[PDB]
């Protein structure tokens, strides 16, 4: 009965990654769908007050190999830089054709790019208050140039999922019509990002109702590391990690002996595709950096991805049933426990016991806590009947999305026995180099964990090994 | 629906409504000076109809709305010209004065009618 | 255009500020007006064809002016052009009534 | 504080237009807290409320809601300026929108409005310069007043001029776009822009109201570019 | 344009309406006109306003009557430019001609 | 023909209520048989300025057809040229006509909108 | 527009051209011009209207005329525009002087 | 700078330089005309006037300014009705007998003056 329409290309999101993503699929041309939650403009994104940081030349000489330098002794030697090579490499190529849009950079007396100092030895730089502001506002206004047919004011709740195992599109729901479709696309790029909302303060804003690890999980789609979690200097900031994937755009599953596998129908870029290229203190605006240059990437690596996998199937139109099932559910539950409550027990739990600090015995403790919560979850009742629109709706949706995210990190705190990067630990505040130099892995259907080995940076340098640091 | 400070619109609809009444004050001011000019027959009629307190008060409104309609125009013409400077300060003070020699000017009419 | 509106608007507001100067000025130094001085200070050249001058600006102004009034407010299309016709032939009346009152003194 | 809250109506599918229900709760005093706390704290007692919120800093116009009758960010203005000596505090949505839903109304005319400037850069193609754009910060240091518009509709809802025509005009902001890409050197498209804007009565159907500037959000000038555009415009077309 | 001239013939038949009506009806109710009664009708305000507005209406109206009539079918370019000319000058020579004989009275 | 800059209110197919199909049942038949415009006295004189009245029923057809939202830019244009006016309501083509199709009801709303418009 | 001015010019200097004529023909024909002669061909309908005539065909071509000038010659705008306001202002109170000093005989 | 040989220069400025005095001189001209017919009081006056040798100058001036003008005109008017034809030859020629015509129509304002 549902309706649903045919397309090549769909995101999950709309500016910061996003808008790079459709941006590219619009250059190519085939077609380029654009949801998100909220209207462009008013995303995350826009909270700027940090400047793109790229090295394009100040009256000194700065290479990219200083570039990967100083990159990699920030990230504390924990990730490989095949990433860092390709960003490097590409950065300078990627701001200066976004300045040629147009973008109101701040320049010098002579007619070139600004440039300040940050952390570390020579190029983080800034437009004004509203960098990235100007760039989402360029970015928009280049969707209007090429007339980007945008669906905003809607959401992503699922993703489809086959017999084979592929993904050829995402249902939504709304808030200008409120009646779920189905976008059917082969190439379905999860770069939404952000799930601070779990916890109490925080930098991050309220419409990230931490959906890009929500779908992802629930559909059964593994992660990397989702306790990577910098608290900006002491309120959180970032998540470091996110849905796996690569240089090129595919994301990654593994089997029942662990390797890396090329996953059908499904991208991800942006704040919320993890490469570690920001470990344990991100440089600074590399996850901007992030969704400009990565971004470009993966826009110029359509074709090679298309090609390989494509003509798919879909599961007999009963996979759009799961959903479909999970909003029954939606239409089971007339009284129960508030959703409210859940969401302040945990919200208090993971905020109590998976913060900078996390106590083994206490850690433990959490755990239960915030099992048994789970467990006891499934009965909640519904604070609004209304038929046409609401708020509270998303607002239980995101529920059984955010929780989720948190599971994750609370898991990660049993398998690493140290303190890595920004992870720490009062039971183990020294950081080995000798066994866990490598991802962790949270299996979804087995709700487990294991690990993903890393290279050691060869790609076009001799390779460095980790320094003392000193 | 109300705002309850609408500073400028006082001071703008004053220009439209002071522009709709003079454009029927110049035909009464023709018909007067029509009536007027045709003989001596007429002259002191003339004056006779200038007379009377409810026409009085006319005239006198006629020529305070026109004062009002010229300053307003004026304000209209220099602040356009470039040779004005924009600015709140010079928003309320030009609403002071522009109302203070409005007034004046119409001190002038009462003169007249006195 | 909008512009040729906006131009004509400020030209003939100058023509008609030199005017209402002039003439209520006269009437300033009027000192004890009389038939004999008021048909003396008409039927000059320079008050005629000044007053003849600021009744065809006042055409020429005012019918852009409610042009402006008519376009903003009154809402209905049949309404409002019958009604800048009336508006019109007003103007157009009193500039003729003008001259059939100065060119008779 | 203890309060009551009356706001325009809390679910506009109900058959009647007005609807003026009694909000109430019970507040602290030893806590500051500003109008997006209230709606988080109600919303779990009277259900069926919604809004449009993003940020809770006031960076992406998400709710420039005009309460009592004076608008603001609803993340930069606080309850006390609206419970002053008196009673009835007065929330409701926004000005001259389509009642779509309670405070999160239709924009498409105003979003449109803006569209219609082409606000976007324009090159034929001659690239006088080869790696990077050429541009003395001169220019820059007097565009820092235009590429902020948070879109909150504070200004356009708030020109007397804009209401009894509101297709045919063109808002302050949506002229801030234009003269953004106009005084922006690193274009040179300037004529066939300011003829197409001189065709339509839109730029002059401004009789100089100048209040916005007072009830921007951003404490941005328009009536700047009211300024420098009819400067402009009036040399090119005299 | 085209809109322009519609608008401008409808209006100014509406003025020519209303002048036949009410000169023909003069006529009417003549009763034995006399020297004395014609130079007496005519010498009013409002005949004499009447009439030199009735000329100027005719001259706008006829104006774009002959312009459509001649661009419709005399066809050489030269010709039909030259005839618009004697037939413009006719109008205004008309309109004049109204002025010296009606203020004249 | 039709022209949509792109859009997409509805998504599967157009949205269109049957009160305008029960007043389109007049236009999208003109078999250019040539009946009416070698018939019509005003386009005669002026063969190339005018329009003719099929020429106009199908800028209606394309103009009432809900279906479109460009009526601005063919009224303007049409607008400038004297080829809507140049007609003098000669209205015997209706009687002339092989499928008793309506040209002069096109030839009155297009000039009541027009009028409309540039008024 | 351009072919507008064009065509104007040209054609209000064939209406000068024949007035001329037509004038200093008089002036060449006058044998001993007297005061009783000069009122009397000033009197005429003929004269009278192609005066009238004259004096508005020269507004018409000299405003054009001058836009001419000070579009090609005074650079600053403000300047050329105040200027031509003088300059228009000078034709139409030249045609008004003209009823004045034709229509008083 | 300089190129030493305005042919077409020198008759083409001769235009609008009569022009701009023509401009004036329609005003002295209806000047002159009103305060003669005002009354007898004035003709003789106006003669009187007509009498000066500055005037003389200054009238025989007007006068020979607008017959170049005229003239001029003409030739734009012919030259580009299509009725003369182009080249340097009739360019030559025609100022020739244009320049010769116009002090022809000169002498003719000179025997006015005498
Ligand atoms: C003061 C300050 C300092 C900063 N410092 C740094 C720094 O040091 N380093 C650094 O790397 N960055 C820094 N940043 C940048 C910022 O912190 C983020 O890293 C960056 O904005 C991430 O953007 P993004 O494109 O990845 O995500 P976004 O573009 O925000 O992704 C969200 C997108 O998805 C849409 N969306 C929202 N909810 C949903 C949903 N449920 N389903 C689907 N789509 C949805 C949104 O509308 C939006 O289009 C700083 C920012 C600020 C303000
Ligand atoms: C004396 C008779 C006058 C008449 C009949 C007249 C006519 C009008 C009318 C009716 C309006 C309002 C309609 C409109 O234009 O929007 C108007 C506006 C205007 N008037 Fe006059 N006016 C007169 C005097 C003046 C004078 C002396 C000035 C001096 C500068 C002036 C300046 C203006 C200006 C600048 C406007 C446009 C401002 C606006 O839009 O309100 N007017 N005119
Ligand atoms: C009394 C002197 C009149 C003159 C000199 C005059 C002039 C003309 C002329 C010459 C035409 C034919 C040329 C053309 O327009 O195509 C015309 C057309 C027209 N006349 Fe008049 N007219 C007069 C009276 C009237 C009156 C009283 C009306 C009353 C409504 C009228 C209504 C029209 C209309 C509607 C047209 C256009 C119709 C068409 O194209 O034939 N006319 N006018
Ligand atoms: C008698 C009073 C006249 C006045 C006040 C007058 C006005 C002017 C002026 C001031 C100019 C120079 C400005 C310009 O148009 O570029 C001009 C140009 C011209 N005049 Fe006259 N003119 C008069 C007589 C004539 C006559 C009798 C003719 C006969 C054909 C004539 C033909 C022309 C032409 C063809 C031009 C345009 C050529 C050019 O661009 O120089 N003028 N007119
Ligand atoms: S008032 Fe200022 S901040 Fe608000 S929408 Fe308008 S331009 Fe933007
Ligand atoms: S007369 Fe009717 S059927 Fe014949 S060609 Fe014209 S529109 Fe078609
Ligand atoms: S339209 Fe009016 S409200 Fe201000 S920005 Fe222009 S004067
Ligand atoms: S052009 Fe004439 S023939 Fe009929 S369709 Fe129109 S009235
Ligand atoms: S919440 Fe996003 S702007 Fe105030
Ligand atoms: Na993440």
């Amino acid at each position: 009965k549902l309706p649903v329409r045919e397309f090549d290309a769909v995101v999950i999101g709309a500016g910061g990654a996003g808008m790079r993503a459709a941006l590219q699929i619009s250059q190519s041309g085939q077609t380029c769908a654009l949801l998100s939650k909220v209207f462009p403009t008013r995303s995350h994104t826009v909270s700027a007050q940090g400047g793109i940081t790229v090295a394009l030349g100040n009256t000194h000489e700065d290479n990219w190999e200083w570039h990967m330098y100083d990159t990699v002794k920030g990230s504390d030697y924990i990730g490989d830089q095949d990433a860092i090579e390709y960003m490097c490499k590409t950065g300078p190529e990627a701001i200066l054709e976004l300045e040629h849009m147009g973008l109101p950079f701040s320049r010098l007396d002579d007619g070139r790019i600004y440039q300040r100092p940050f952390g570390g030895q020579a190029r983080t730089a800034a437009a004004a208050d509203r960098t990235g502001h100007a760039l989402l506002h360029t970015l928009y206004q280049q969707n209007l140039k090429n007339h980007t047919t945008i669906f905003s004011e809607w959401y992503a709740l699922d993703l489809v999922k086959n017999q084979d195992g592929a993904v050829v599109g995402c249902t939504a729901l709304c808030i200008e019509t409120g009646e779920v479709v189905y976008f059917k696309a082969r190439a379905t790029v999860l770069a939404t990002g952000g799930a601070g909302r779990i916890y109490q303060s925080t930098t991050n804003a309220h419409i990230n109702t931490g959906d890009g690890v929500g779908m992802a999980i629930r559909a059964g789609v593994p992660v990397q590391d989702m306790e990577m979690w910098q608290f900006h200097p002491p309120t959180c900031h970032y998540m470091m990690g996110g849905i796996p994937t690569k240089v090129t755009g595919q994301a990654l599953t593994v089997n029942e002996k662990g390797e890396d596998v090329v996953v059908p129908g499904l991208f991800a870029v942006g704040e919320i595709a993890c490469v570690s290229v920001h470990g344990a203190n991100r440089l600074g605006g590399n996850s901007l950096l992030d969704l400009v240059v990565f971004g470009r990437a993966a826009g110029l690596h359509l074709q090679e991805s298309i090609a390989e996998q494509g003509a798919l199937r879909d599961a007999s139109e009963s996979d759009v049933e799961a959903s479909l099932d999970r909003l029954n559910r939606w239409n089971n539950n007339r009284n129960g426990e508030d959703p409210v409550a859940i969401r302040k027990a945990l919200q208090e739990c993971m905020q109590h016991n998976f913060s900078v600090f996390r106590e083994g015995d206490a850690m433990a403790k959490g755990l239960e806590q915030l099992k048994v919560i789970r467990e006891r979850l499934k009965n909640a009742r519904l604070d609004d009947t209304s038929s046409e629109f609401n708020t509270q709706r998303v607002e239980c949706l995101e529920l059984d999305n955010l929780m989720e995210t948190a599971y994750a990190t609370a898991v990660s705190a049993n398998f690493r026995t140290e303190s890595r990067g920004a992870h720490s630990r009062f039971d183990f505040p020294d950081r080995d180099d000798e066994n866990w130099l490598c991802h962790s892995l949270y299996l979804p259907e087995s709700e487990s964990m294991t690990r993903r080995s890393v290279n050691m940076e060869p790609k076009l340098r001799p390779a460095f090994p980790p320094k003392i640091r000193t | 629906q109300t705002i309850r400070f609408p500073i400028t619109a006082i001071a703008s609809i004053l220009h439209r409504v002071s522009g709709v009444i003079t454009f029927v004050a110049v035909g009464i001011l023709l018909w007067l000076l029509g009536t007027s000019l045709s003989s001596p027959e007429g002259f002191e009629q003339a004056s006779a109809i200038m007379g009377s307190f409810f026409v009085k008060f006319i005239m006198w409104g006629i020529l305070t709305a026109l004062a009002y309609h010229v300053v307003v125009g004026i304000r209209h013409m220099m602040m356009d010209f470039g040779y004005l400077e924009e600015t709140f300060e010079a928003g309320k003070r030009s609403a002071k004065i522009s109302f203070v020699i409005t007034v004046v000017l119409s001190l002038l009419a009462g003169v007249l009618v006195w | 255009n909008g512009v040729h509106d906006f131009i004509l608007v400020r030209a003939t507001a100058i023509v008609l500020t030199l005017y209402i100067i002039y003439m209520v000025g006269f009437f300033a130094t009027s000192g004890e007006l009389t038939y004999e001085v008021w048909i003396g200070f008409f039927a000059s050249a320079f008050t005629k064809v000044f007053t003849l001058l600021a009744l065809f600006s006042i055409l020429i102004h005012a019918w852009i002016g409610m042009w402006q009034v008519l376009t903003d407010y009154v809402k209905p299309l049949a309404l409002r052009l019958m009604l800048q016709l009336v508006i019109v032939v007003a103007l157009v009346v009193y500039v003729i009534y003008g001259f059939v009152v100065v060119w008779g003194v | 504080m203890r309060l009551e809250f009356s706001i325009y109506r809390y679910n506009p599918d109900v058959d009647d237009a007005p609807r003026m229900q009694d909000y109430t709760l019970e507040a602290d005093e030893g806590r500051d807290m500003m109008l997006l706390d209230a709606l988080i704290q109600l919303k779990e007692k009277d259900p069926s409320l919604s809004f449009r919120r993003s940020c809770r800093e006031g960076v992406c116009g998400s709710d420039g809601l005009n309460m009592n009758g004076k608008n603001g960010l609803a993340c930069i203005t606080p309850i006390s300026a609206l419970n002053q000596p008196g009673k009835k505090i007065v929330i409701r949505p926004l000005p001259g929108l389509p009642v779509i839903r309670d405070l999160v109304v239709d924009m498409g005319q105003f979003y449109a409005q803006y569209e219609k400037i082409k606000p976007y850069l324009l090159n034929n193609g001659q690239n006088p310069p080869a790696r990077e754009h050429l541009q003395m910060p001169e220019q820059r240091e007097k565009l820092d007043g235009l590429y902020e518009c948070i879109l909150c509709a504070c200004c356009s809802t708030s020109c007397p001029s804009f209401w009894w025509n509101p297709d045919k005009f063109i808002g302050p902001a949506g002229l801030l776009a234009a003269y953004r890409f106009l005084i922006d050197s690193r274009d040179t498209e300037t004529d066939s822009r300011l003829d197409g804007l001189s065709d339509a009565f839109s730029v002059f159907r401004c009789h100089s109201i100048m209040n916005c500037v007072s009830v921007c959000p951003k404490g941005l000038n328009p009536t700047r570019a009211i300024g420098h555009i009819k400067s402009m415009l009036l040399q090119r077309n005299a």
